[PDB]
């Protein structure tokens, strides 16, 4: 489970000289979203339903989705 | 047996040569603390998201506090071959190869070895290996720097510790640890000696909290059977009564767990606490404080709960006597015997650091004894949920671990007994770690004759 | 792998320094810090790849210690120091010419994504 | 009244579960000495928690207290697995009760708890003073020697039932069966508080 931050709160933790920790969390938080996006589409949409369908069918990747 | 023969042998004390309808009153106790001050830790009568503003308040308050001491109380810049020790805290100019006084606060490793909606154990995989490594990071809120050296593990400056570090720089990232800084001493509250007609003053920090679940009789045992009579009927013939003063519990008034308790089992243990306290109140006056597992705010400034610890027999005494024989005091309190100021802590404030939230800073009584030495020295944020109030948490007068220093700090509920004394440049401070009562008691006399403590094994 | 099967994938996400009364509007607001993530064994080379990287936009006022905070406290990558926001966008496109972005990963793929900076650079830049 | 059968419920909880503890019909490591099982106990009585079993015990006590004037003598019967023969018959009494009179006076909470603590400690005393051989293979069952009862026909006569209180009451008359109706008998000190005369003895085989 990933915590979600509102964009106004993210704006509060961006843009100004507050502490190191809020820069750390906005950076590591959007990186955590990026890494779970990579793991998530690595687990379900790429391998399980799409890419072996491309190697079986023959048509390229875009029109399958 | 021959145990009875020992009583047969000891016929010298027929009645101890006491009248025994004469009570020999022992203590002329002063207790200057009770009436003519506000207690800072105590609540606000008008009062009767929070933590965030408090953390910057501690950081700024310490920042001007120790800003007065980087060259006044520490190293002259004429040394180090004129390496500049000027008061630059930010890491932008720490990268200058002259070592400055890096006034910052260590937040290197503080998370939990024991524990799922938020998926904690998957996050805790990062906790275990990285936290186990003892490496220390210093944060002035402008940037982390690496720390190595001998004092990494020997001196337990775990968290919230504003220090100025001195080492040969040799890299922008890291230092060694040769020196640390401290807050300035708020000054010597005068320790008196009443030299003319010395009272042989009372000497007590006895109870760490009579931890009393209804679920066990063994914790009920060693209270009301050996105690309440060591204060008055069980006799060291007769000097134990002369040493003993006014009763001091510290936290842990009734042990219970919050998710398993209801109304009437709370009053069962509270009325048996009332039995104990109304039993001992004719003999020895008492000062009572809640704060870890007895009912509380579960904070260091915690409102002490009157009128609930007592039955109707004992309820009318606090109405009758305002603060003399018993008063409700908080988890910290400055008990002052005309300037013998002593501080109390129920123990949770250091026990969470000592067992619950510690993956690092470890080179077990002689280790954990010095954690509250550290927490005394920096006067800092020990716990994980401090000051925990919806209205008026800290109004720039009342730090939970305060700024005025005592002569003895009381902390409680350790595995073993520990009692040393250390002298600092400000004052002298005796270390008091009174153990939890199910861990064999080790119940203690405190102070105030030649500033000396005496434990006794209650098991 | 021994042969590259298909479709190395890298995401792109943003920060919004929005007006704090309203939802972020990319026709109004910018992005200072860009986060792309490729981490798998599908890409063979693994020199600077299968390895996350983040880059900045700042106004060249280094005195507010934004670069030095990130590089010392956080040890992910040497963080690229970019300015002049269109040039940072250009260096992002240079990076996706360097790498192999076959699948263009993301989330809210018209709104909080590649498409955010595409119509942002269409209307503002 | 209301408070007096609460005291009877706690006293029978202590009596029953203490007989269960000292006969080792349940393992002693499940028992722990305590004061709170849903109420305030007079003594620290070893109670295993086991919520099916404590549900059974407060069930049986709420069954016995439901009649409250037919019963002149509650008792506990002890039966082996080996034979149905009575090993012990612990005597209790509901004689000259306050509740039948419904007298408001007198509460005497500390005094009634004092005499209850006395009768409990007597039960402790004459439950250690018989020895421990064949400490397993013992069971439990109830018996009531009552002066004037029969309720078990209330299941019959084509009754139509609508409320949960009398659902409970039909469970009370359903759970109780009249049996068909000496070797040794030992003395026990009973409580002799005024409104609650509990003249409690013991029987052996």
């Amino acid at each position: 489970r990933l915590p979600h931050f509102s964009f106004e709160s993210l704006t509060n933790m961006w843009n100004a000289k507050k502490s190191t920790t809020e820069l750390k969390t906005v950076l590591n938080y959007w990186l955590s979203r990026a890494q779970i996006n990579i793991q998530l589409l690595r687990k379900q949409d790429y391998i399980a339903r799409n890419i072996e369908q491309a190697r079986l069918i023959g048509i390229d990747f875009h029109s399958v989705y | 047996h021959m145990d009875a023969l020992l009583t047969k042998f000891n016929e010298d004390r027929s009645l101890q040569d006491e009248n025994l309808s004469q009570p020999r009153t022992r203590v002329r106790i002063v207790d200057d603390n009770l009436y003519n001050k506000s207690n800072p830790f105590q609540l606000c009568y008008k009062k009767r998201s929070q933590y965030y503003h408090i953390y910057q308040y501690r950081l700024k308050t310490f920042r001007e506090r120790v800003l007065k001491e980087c060259d006044k109380r520490w190293d002259a810049g004429f040394t180090l071959n004129g390496q500049l020790v000027l008061k630059k805290d930010k890491v932008l100019d720490i990268q200058g190869n002259q070592p400055c006084w890096c006034v910052g606060s260590i937040y290197c490793e503080m998370k939990y070895k024991p524990n799922t909606y938020g998926a904690p154990d998957l996050t805790k995989s990062y906790t275990d290996k990285e936290g186990g490594s003892d490496e220390i990071m210093l944060e002035d809120e402008s940037g982390r720097v690496l720390l190595v050296g001998d004092f990494i593990r020997s001196t337990p400056f775990i968290t919230g510790v504003v220090v100025g570090i001195l080492g040969m720089e040799a890299e922008a990232g890291t230092f060694q640890v040769l020196d640390i800084c401290y807050p300035t001493p708020l000054p010597q509250n005068p320790f008196p000696a009443p030299i003319a007609t010395c009272p042989t003053r009372g000497k007590i920090a006895l109870v760490s909290g009579l931890n009393l679940n209804n679920t066990s009789p063994d914790r009920l045992l060693r209270l009301e059977i050996l105690r309440e009579f060591l204060m008055g009927r069980i006799n060291n013939k007769i000097d134990d009564i002369s040493l003993i003063g006014r009763l001091l519990i510290c936290g842990n008034s009734v042990d219970f767990d919050i998710k398993s308790v209801n109304k009437d089992e709370l009053m069962i243990s509270l009325t048996e606490f009332s039995k104990f306290l109304h039993n001992i109140l004719p003999s020895i006056s008492v000062d009572i404080m809640p704060g870890t597992n007895d009912p509380s705010d579960k904070s260091l400034p915690q409102q002490p709960f009157h009128k609930s610890l007592f039955d109707k027999s004992l309820e009318s005494y606090f109405n009758g006597s305002n603060k003399e024989i018993l008063n409700l005091v908080t988890n910290p309190y400055e008990f002052s015997y005309n300037g013998v100021d002593v501080l109390a802590v129920s123990g949770k404030n250091i026990n969470d650091i000592c067992k619950y939230v510690i993956p690092s800073n470890d080179n077990d009584i002689e280790h954990r004894l010095d954690l509250m030495e550290c927490t005394m020295k920096w006067q800092n944020i020990a716990p994980t949920a401090p000051d925990t109030l919806w209205c008026y948490p800290y109004t720039d007068k009342d730090p939970f671990v305060l700024d005025k220093w005592p002569h003895v700090y009381i902390v409680a509920n350790q595995p073993y007994f520990g009692t040393r004394v250390v002298e600092i440049g400000g004052k002298n401070i005796k270390i008091i770690s009174v153990p939890e009562f199910s861990s064999t008691g080790m119940i203690i006399l405190l102070d105030l004759e030649t500033l000396e403590a005496e434990t006794v094994k209650i098991d | 792998s021994s042969v590259h099967d298909s479709l190395t994938h890298l995401t792109l996400e943003i920060h919004a320094n929005t007006r704090s009364d309203k939802i972020p509007d990319p026709a109004i607001d910018e992005v200072s810090m860009i986060i792309w993530c490729l981490e798998e064994e599908t890409f063979p080379l693994d020199l600077d790849i299968a390895y996350e990287g983040i880059m900045i936009v700042h106004k060249a006022s280094e005195d507010s210690t934004f670069p030095t905070k990130i590089q010392h406290c956080i040890n992910e990558i040497p963080v690229m120091f970019y300015e002049s926001e269109f040039e940072m966008f250009e260096a992002l496109t240079d990076l996706v010419l360097l790498l192999d972005p076959d699948i263009l990963s993301g989330f809210e793929i018209h709104n909080f994504s590649w498409g955010y900076i595409i119509e942002r650079c269409q209307k503002i830049h | 009244n209301r408070w007096v059968e609460k005291w009877l419920r706690v006293y029978l909880k202590c009596y029953i579960n203490l007989i269960l503890f000292y006969r080792n019909v349940y393992p002693p490591q499940s028992f722990d000495y305590t004061t709170y099982q849903s109420f305030n106990l007079p003594q620290f009585v070893p109670i295993n928690r086991h919520p099916a079993l404590i549900d059974y015990i407060e069930e049986l006590i709420l069954d016995v207290l439901s009649k409250l004037t037919h019963v002149y003598r509650f008792s506990i019967c002890i039966i082996n697995k080996k034979n149905d023969l009575c090993i012990e018959k612990y005597v209790l009494d509901f004689s000259e009760l306050q509740h039948v009179d419904k007298d408001d006076q007198i509460i005497t909470e500390t005094e009634v708890f004092d005499e209850f603590r006395s009768s409990l400690n007597s039960l402790i005393m004459h439950l250690e003073k018989l020895p421990k051989v064949n400490d397993d293979t013992i069971t439990f069952e109830a018996v009531i020697n009552a002066i004037e009862l029969e309720l078990g026909h209330k299941l019959d006569r084509n009754r139509r039932v609508d409320s949960l209180e009398e659902k409970a009451e039909i469970e009370r008359d359903s759970n109780w069966v009249k049996c068909q109706e000496k070797i040794k008998l030992t003395s026990l000190v009973g409580s002799d508080v005024g409104p609650l005369i509990i003249h409690q003895f013991s029987e052996k085989l």
